[PDB]
RNA sequence: CCAUCUGUGGGAUUAUGACUGAACGCCUCUAAGUCAGAAUCCCGCCCAGGCGGAACGAUACGGCAGCGCCGCGGAGCCUCGGUUGGCCUCGGAUAGCCGGUCCCCGCCGGGGGUCCGGUGCGGAGUGCCCUUCGUCCUGGGAAACGGGGCGCGGCCGGAAAGGCGGCCGCCCCCUCGCCCGUCACGCACCGCACGUUCGUGGGGAACCUGGCGCUAAACCAUUCGUAGACGACCUGCUUC
RNA sequence: CGUCGCUUUUUGAUCCUUCGAUGUCGGCUCUUCCUAUCAUUGUGAAGCAGAAUUCGCCAAGCGUUGGAUUGUUCACCCACU
RNA sequence: AGAACUGGCGCUGCGGGAUGAACCGAACGCCGGGUUAAGGCGCCCGAUGCCGACGCUCAUCAGACCCCAGAAAAGGUGUU
């Protein structure tokens, strides 16, 4: 009775379903909530994390003992190549919540969409949405699909964009592109829809979305650790040498009277691999990523103002499990969510 | 708001109770919740009924403070309260709605036959002014 | 006891025309028109009589401190024949010691922005309700003026500034400071 | 077939004593548009006892235990549920006949609707005493759909307005109709035996 | 060619609060909640029709899934105008809430 | 924490200080009515997603089969419950409802004078159908739209769960689709129950069946190692 | 000087349950709860000049340590806060 | 803890007091009709679904039925 010491419990009960999470690719709980005042934009992109490396920079702030100073900083790198817009959803609202009210799939789709709607890509028969591309061209449903844009301009308020990557542009193995599906803060919704409508099948680089210097949010899922015990999981203290049947366990797990165990407890299970949102993560820079064959391979990347060298960020042998990045890239300060090519979500 | 109030000779009207459907007029009142009434041409004669059992009415009645039965007769006839009573609109709802209430079931067979047939006339003349406003709204 | 009813009775001069949707009372006067709804109070409102214009509430029945209501009436009732005819002005000065109280007026007399109260650096933006508007005064020393219709408008609003200028952890018997009220007039005088 | 019940206007548990014992007797009963629905004393106390009631949480898992459920439909459901034999087979199915919703949903806002004079504010308060809505006691308290439900009531009430203005246009018809001629043979015998 | 039979509904048994007796059904005949106006109801035949999957008829010849248990109406029931009324079988217990049927047999208007 | 990075705002208010203002001719933070208001509280952010819904993709050839859609008639199996529908203003309550000259908001709606009714009769103590046995002969009142449609085609209306509704053009058709009267017959089954509807309900299984359509995808094995105690999870497997 | 109460973290008093057995101190480890609030938020009162204290209020959200002696609970001291 | 008188429980179900040894009604063969006792009649749950009568009371800790399962001194220009 009375500890006759104050501790605070180990963990977070706000992330008390230590669990492996349902899916692989990050999900956005949430997107800015927009008023139409401002002009028409996406919130949200796919990127593959390569690996980390760290900076040199002359920081300027104020008060600080930093201050004109040369300060290194760890530095996680994305590789994003351009998504592909392909579909436009409408979500109407109700005293229920949002419901999906109808989608629009571009004219013709590409094959790494195709893969994503399959287990089984070889033993398919190829044949996802074929049907559906052959009411573009007739003229009893070409009526009737410009009908339900002209429905979802009238009724629904919020509407998002289907667009996947192109995994061919990357060192990976999977040729699966990630589909995602993410929400535009436009205007009016008028506006907001004949901006879709205009740019299907077509790419939306990483630089036409975020800027440098600007703060982001990072959504993924993190490195998989395992069956882990008491003492990793949760952190707690181990007991002394001298205990039987054991060093890495909690001692007591409950009073009698509640006869029962709680969900407050430590207990062993599964670490890692959980889906986790990282805040205020800023954008150190831009990349572009290896241009026209005129000049025949401007590499380019990582020279600075002050470097004036022809280097580029791929580190000296290869990002490590990694591959060699050949596209566009946003660079974080600091770490983040998930192993090396894990695909994580960046969002306003 | 507030057009009718009890006073002394206000003809009230009696919903429940075992005095029910007659009239009476307010002689006087007792305390807060029960008043002296009687009615002397309706067969009601003087006690004391509850506010809440009574019905106000429109008539008035012009005769001194608590006084006894015959000056109250007098001037309920004087006034001409029971022909002046029947001939309002919720004497004769009152009246139409024991009509129905004693309607028998060959009675209600001849209320069934003549009813159809006024809808059918109210029916083609109410149609009849449909084709006549689009036509007006024509030019 | 629940008493037989009272009735208390509002005169009103002809300059103010008043009419009654209900409960609502809608007093036009000269400087302006104003409206109250009084559908929480259970009391019938008669104005009565031409050329004369009475005002007459009464409570029929009623308990006790249902009898302290219809008083209530016909006090807000004048405060709207009062600021329609002759407005509402608040005077308040500004008390202090060693540091003065600077204060300007940012938008149209909607926002007061004091400074400089009792020497700190933080700023007290203090924004008012609608339909009242602010003046430095002159001939006379570090005071503002609080001009408008409604009295539950002007007093309130005046007491947003008299609650904004509040000395924090100290002594409040000495350290007097702030802009507190110093006079319950009106706009147009001597009526 | 089906009551059909407007909620504004009525008492918490006075509409829910009268529903759970139609529906024991075999009716199916509809209450629509529960953010209207009253609660005598003043505000302040039904939103400390719905307060009281979120703390009650069994210990060991709040997982399994008291669901608190945070919209209005479901505060009345629940109401209903407490008046019912639920853990029996013969109380199970009566609360399967009703469906409580919350505002009135396309098939509810073209039907005639109810009310229930036993259960209404005006009839059964004194009117010198404070009631509180259930409509921002459920919005104090966890409910996010307070905004989203009045936007689409006042786009059903408008068009309802149009309807009721084209409804009492056929009546201004058809007494004017009535005017006309020759159907005074059929008024002898309506008016006869109350027309 | 039209309806002959009032509509009633079977609501419960005669019980105390713990206890109860099977032997007599209690009825709510509709349009009448009051104890006086019950006079009328007081000995007519009521019935509860039902459906099978084996096969019985009296009055056609030709059997069908329908068949029924017989009662009558014996007294009123508190003041609320409902009736008890005691059949021949006992009720089944799933009719309760269903309806049951009362005629207008051995009525003396 | 032995290296490094990140940790986020809105609401109603407690205490308390007030405003207007009675009770109690003044006064009063309170009695009705308003305001400011916080490590609390509730939500957002964040984590899990229900015997909770949604939008959409493609949907089984082969060599015979196989499966959706529409229109069918035929017989039998299983679950039983119901005996006509109301197709809708907002709401106030010490107040409401209707009809209407004039002053204004893209030929509708808001304001006021004016007239009504009002224990609601433009009354769900109600209203529309109807309690319609059918038919024949044979006259009056009404009635010039025809009304049931498996017709055909077009329109726009209804996103909170639209799955429902309104209108029009041509068409096989009726001229009895109502009320009053005339003439006379149909199982009149000989006093008797489960009658009379919803209804060619729902679910399952096959046969005779005309037309229009469709030709897949999961799981295992193998692979991977962003994952793993085992299942699960993430991937690859084109004749280049 | 009185006098009315609460509480069951003191100790008794009693002997109801347990003698075909409920493992009996302390510490360590760990979770939750209470408020009769030490500190932190917002406040009212001082014999509140300021600083520092003191006494009440809403309030259990968040904290309430490192050691020497002692088997200690308790104690007592050093030091940080 | 220990006595006096009477009843009860132990040996005893049943209706009620939500729950129950002892309270309150009433004691019991197997059943049908009737009527009550104590207690009740918004809904669990039989019965007030009476057009019940007169008043009192507002609680930001309301109150709510013998035994009986929670309160006192003191105080209130809260209301009667
Ligand atoms: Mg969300
Ligand atoms: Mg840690
Ligand atoms: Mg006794």
């Amino acid at each position: 009775s009375h500890r006759k010491f104050s501790a605070p419990r180990h963990g977070s009960l706000g992330f008390l379903p230590r669990k492996r999470s349902s899916r692989h690719r990050g999900k956005v709980k949430s997107f800015p909530k927009d008023d139409p005042s401002k002009p028409v934009h996406l919130t949200a992109f796919l990127g593959y994390k390569a690996g980390m490396t760290h900076i040199v920079r002359e920081v300027d702030r104020p008060g600080s003992k930093v201050n004109k100073k040369e300060v290194v900083e760890a530095v996680t790198i994305v590789e994003t190549p351009p998504m592909v817009v392909v579909g436009i959803v409408g979500y109407v609202e109700t005293p229920r919540g949002l419901r999906t009210f109808k989608t629009v799939f571009a004219e013709h789709i590409s094959d790494e969409c195709k893969r994503r709607f399959y287990k089984n890509w070889h033993k398919s028969k190829k044949k996802a949405f074929t049907k559906y591309c052959k009411k573009w061209q007739d003229e009893d449903g070409k009526k009737q699909l410009e009908k339900d844009f002209s429905s979802m301009k009238k009724y629904c308020q919020v509407i998002r964009v289907i667009a996947h990557t192109q995994m061919r542009l990357l060192p990976l193995r999977q040729k699966k592109a990630h589909l995602m599906e993410i929400q535009v803060n436009g205007g009016t919704v008028a506006e907001k829809l004949d901006w879709a409508r205009e740019r299907l099948e077509q790419q939306v680089p990483v630089n036409q979305v975020f800027g440098q210097d600007e703060m982001i949010d990072v959504i993924g899922v993190t490195k998989g650790k395992g069956y882990k015990g008491v003492t990793s999981r949760w952190h707690t203290k181990k007991l002394p040498r001298k205990t039987h049947r054991g060093l890495r366990k909690v001692a007591c797990i409950g009073a009698w009277h509640p006869a029962r165990v709680a969900f407050s407890v430590a207990r062993a299970g599964q670490k890692g691999y959980h889906h986790r949102t990282e805040i205020n993560k800023k954008i150190y820079k831009i990349g572009q990523g290896y241009l026209i064959k005129d000049g025949k391979l401007i590499k380019n990347n990582a020279s600075t103002d002050y470097d004036l060298s022809d280097k580029s960020i791929n580190p000296l042998g290869g990002f490590v499990h990694y591959g060699e990045v050949t596209n566009d890239f946003v660079m974080l300060k600091g770490c983040v969510v998930g192993t090396k090519k894990r695909v994580l979500t960046l969002r306003k | 708001v507030f057009r009718r109030f009890v006073e002394v000779g206000r003809v009230a009207y009696v919903s429940f109770g075992p005095h029910a459907g007659k009239l009476v007029a307010i002689v006087d009142v007792i305390d807060q919740n029960r008043a002296l009434v009687d009615g002397p041409c309706t067969q009601v004669r003087r006690q004391a009924m509850p506010f809440k059992c009574m019905q106000l009415t429109d008539f008035i009645l012009k005769f001194p403070h608590s006084a006894h039965q015959k000056y109250v007769r007098q001037a309920w006839q004087k006034a001409d309260i029971n022909t002046k009573w029947a001939a309002t609109r919720w004497a004769k709802k009152i009246e139409a709605r024991e009509r129905k209430a004693k309607m028998t079931d060959f009675d209600r067979f001849k209320v069934m036959k003549a009813k159809k047939m006024r809808n059918r006339i109210i029916k083609n003349e109410v149609k009849k002014l449909q084709k006549a406003a689009l036509l007006k709204a024509s030019p | 006891m629940k008493t037989i009813l009272s009735n208390q009775t509002v005169d009103i001069p002809e300059n103010v025309d008043i009419t009654l949707k209900g409960r609502t009372v809608i007093v036009k006067g000269p400087r302006g028109t104003l409206r109250r709804d009084f559908n929480h109070i259970n009391v019938e409102l008669s104005l009565l009589g031409k050329k004369k214009k009475r005002l007459r509430v009464d409570k029929w029945w009623g308990n006790r401190k249902e009898l302290a209501t219809v008083r209530t009436i016909c006090s807000h009732v004048q405060n709207m024949i009062k600021g329609v005819t002759l407005g509402f002005r608040y005077k308040m000065r500004s008390v202090y010691a060693h540091f003065p109280i600077n204060v300007v007026i940012q938008e149209n007399g909607s926002l007061v922005e004091i400074r400089n109260f009792l020497g700190e650096k933080y700023i007290r933006r203090v924004r008012m309700r609608p339909g009242v508007a602010c003046s430095v005064s002159q001939a006379q020393k570090d005071e503002l003026i609080l001009e408008g219709n409604d009295i539950e408008l002007v007093s309130n609003s005046a007491a947003l500034i008299q609650q904004a200028t509040t000395v924090k952890n100290k002594d409040i018997r000495k350290f007097l400071d702030g802009i507190y009220v110093s006079e319950k007039g009106t706009v147009q005088q001597a009526d | 077939q089906v009551l059909v019940l407007d909620g504004r206007g009525h008492l918490l548990g006075r509409l829910a004593a009268i529903v759970a014992k139609q529906v024991l007797l075999g009716r199916k009963v509809v209450v629509v548009r529960c953010e209207g629905i009253n609660i005598s004393g003043n505000f302040y106390r039904n939103k400390l006892k719905y307060l009281a009631f979120l703390r009650k949480r069994m210990n060991t898992n709040p997982s399994r235990g008291p669901y608190h459920f945070r919209a209005p439909s479901r505060i009345f459901w629940r109401t209903v549920r407490g008046m019912l034999p639920h853990k029996t087979k013969r109380g199970q199915a009566a609360l399967d006949r009703l469906k409580v919703f919350d505002g009135i949903p396309p098939p509810y806002d073209k039907k005639k609707r109810m009310v229930v004079p036993a259960a209404l504010k005006v009839v059964r308060l004194k009117p010198t005493r404070k009631f509180a809505y259930l409509g921002r006691l459920a919005h104090e308290v966890g409910w996010k759909y307070q905004a989203v439900t009045a936007t689409l009531e006042e786009k059903r009430k408008e068009k309802a307005k149009i309807h009721y203005r084209k409804k009492k246009q056929l009546m201004r018809l058809r007494k004017q109709a009535e005017k006309n001629v020759e159907k005074k043979i059929d008024k002898y015998t309506e008016v006869l035996k109350t027309h | 060619s039209g309806r002959l039979w009032s509509k009633a509904i079977f609501a419960g048994y005669k019980r105390g609060l713990r206890n109860q007796r099977e032997h007599t059904a209690l009825l709510k005949i509709e349009g009448v909640y009051a104890r006086d106006e019950t006079e009328f109801y007081l000995g007519k035949r009521c019935a509860y029709v039902y459906k099978a999957k084996n096969n019985t008829v009296t009055p056609g010849g030709k059997p069908n899934k329908t068949r029924v248990i017989w009662g009558k109406v014996t007294r009123a029931h508190g003041n609320s105008g409902m009736v008890r009324a005691k059949f021949r079988s006992n009720l089944p217990a799933k009719a309760i809430g269903h309806r049951i049927r009362v005629m207008l047999y051995p009525s003396r208007i």
